[PDB]
């Protein structure tokens, strides 16, 4: 049993016609102090997986090891690593829901959130999630801690349902993850402007986003307010 | 007397390990395969006698990789010479992750040393039955090695084991004398492609398959990668040729 102490908040992501987009901030926060400014939180392994973390990040670093290792064992006395026997989506999440669960199961966690994003070797879309608890579910949209309350509610608005996935585009999609990410940044007082967005599409692969910043920002309306009831200047 | 043949650790009366000098015995009885240090990288090949047509071609791959740096290929027993790459395998992730950084060839070459020498200081244990040649690229340079059933082992420019490690052992001096400037990973891959094909005459008798690979700053980014198709048959021909 333990505390966390550096984090990484929010992960969002979604799943569209053709693939799945997931979203991170770059922050490290330490308690209220915004520490570390350059963090990556979206892990991909190999080019149709993204590994999306929330939570303690000395305990993601060691997740990425762990993932870094799948990647160098199953090349292993596998002749078909980049083909057939390659690391699926979903052989990567089983594998992190296995040790979510068996650490919990330990009273030693593995202080995260994980979104596990990717697209099936068959074109399937993949998109799960699995916590500290070792918990786990899917739904067309995914979000861990604050996104899971202000993002869902606006990404759900896009597809609510599993028949509203096929009618999603990419620009639909990116558009929302995107808007979502600014009112994160608006409402979450652990969130920074810079973000790494990663799509991976059963077509154009892999794309990984890094460096993108909230625009778009409305605040002149804060020249309009004064006092807080009777004060008139 | 006598005897002293019988058990592991035994020093002969003239200082030798018997059991030792019978294991190298199965790896002369092996395949040949060899392993040809380059200007930027190394090349390993190995000689796959083919004992029928029921063998499926390109499967029953032989050459390892260890991490994602390092190339591994061995004449003898070949479950012994597993065995030894799945400890390097243990002995590599170990090393990178108290130290990060992947494991240099070197320290590698004595983490399967150590090991192997480790097999024969006890009658409780049989001496590996296998030559390993195995390298690759590091923080400075190629690097090239070739360990036997003694745990002895040395950096080499050109390195062979086997059936017909004399023609190859040859082949690989030649190379040496007339290319003083060191020969290319490109250039590697057809020389070794040829060397084996010459070694195969001490088991002219039965056919086989060529296997090739690779661990090149330039060719392949400084990790092990197999050599297949056109790069492949490229070098096959190229043997054919001087084979005539």
């Amino acid at each position: 049993t333990q505390q966390p102490i550096v984090t990484g908040t929010s992960v969002i992501s979604m799943k569209y016609d053709n693939g799945v987009i997931i979203a991170a901030d770059n922050l490290g926060s330490y308690g209220s102090l915004l520490r570390f400014n350059g963090v990556e939180r979206l892990i991909p392994v190999g080019d149709n997986t993204v590994v999306g973390i929330s939570g303690d990040i000395s305990d993601m670093q060691h997740i990425e090891r762990l993932l870094k290792d799948l990647v160098t064992e199953n090349a292993y006395d596998n002749p078909l690593a980049d083909a057939e026997e390659a690391l699926e989506p979903s052989y990567i999440f089983e594998y992190l829901a296995t040790v979510m669960y068996q650490r919990r199961s330990k009273m030693n966690p593995l202080w995260n959130a994980i979104i596990v994003a990717g697209v099936q070797s068959n074109g399937d879309q993949f998109l799960r999630y699995v916590n500290l608890l070792g918990v786990t579910y899917s739904s067309p949209t995914l979000a861990t801690g604050f996104g899971a309350h202000m993002a869902n509610p606006l990404l759900r608005k896009v597809v609510d349902r599993e028949s509203d996935i096929p009618k999603t585009t990419v620009q639909v999609a990116e558009e929302a993850i995107v808007n979502a990410m600014r009112v994160l940044y608006y409402r979450d007082a652990r969130s920074s402007r810079n973000f790494s967005l990663a799509i991976i599409d059963k077509n154009t692969g892999l794309t990984f986003k890094k460096n993108l910043q909230v625009e778009n920002m409305k605040w002149d309306f804060a020249k309009d307010i004064k006092g807080y009831g009777t004060q008139k200047i | 007397g006598t005897g002293y043949d019988l058990s592991n650790s035994v020093f002969s009366p003239d200082g030798r390990n018997f059991q030792v000098e019978y294991a190298v015995k199965a790896v002369e009885n092996g395949t040949t395969s060899i392993g040809i240090k380059c200007n930027d990288g190394v090349v390993f090949a190995v000689e796959k006698l083919i004992t029928s047509k029921l063998l499926v071609p390109q499967k029953n791959v032989k050459i390892q990789v260890v991490d994602r740096h390092i190339g591994c290929v061995y004449s003898g027993l070949i479950p012994d010479g597993r065995h030894l790459v799945n400890r390097g395998r243990e002995e590599a992730a170990s090393f990178k992750k108290l130290y990060k950084t992947p494991i240099p060839i070197p320290a590698f070459a004595d983490r399967l040393g150590q090991y192997v020498q480790a097999h024969t200081l006890y009658n409780s244990v049989r001496p590996f039955g296998v030559s390993t040649i195995f390298g690759g690229v590091d923080k400075n340079g190629a690097h090239l090695y070739m360990l036997e059933p003694s745990g002895s082992y040395w950096g080499y420019k050109g390195a062979a084991t086997g059936k017909g490690r004399q023609s190859a052992k040859a082949e690989l001096e030649k190379l040496v004398d007339h290319h003083p400037e060191g020969l290319s990973a490109r250039e590697a891959v057809k020389q070794a492609a040829k060397i084996i094909y010459l070694a195969h005459e001490d088991n002219k008798e039965k056919d086989f398959e060529l296997e090739i690979s690779w661990c090149s700053l330039s060719e392949t980014n400084g990790l092990h990668k197999f050599v297949k198709g056109d790069l492949l048959q490229e070098a096959i021909d190229f043997a054919q040729k001087e084979i005539n």
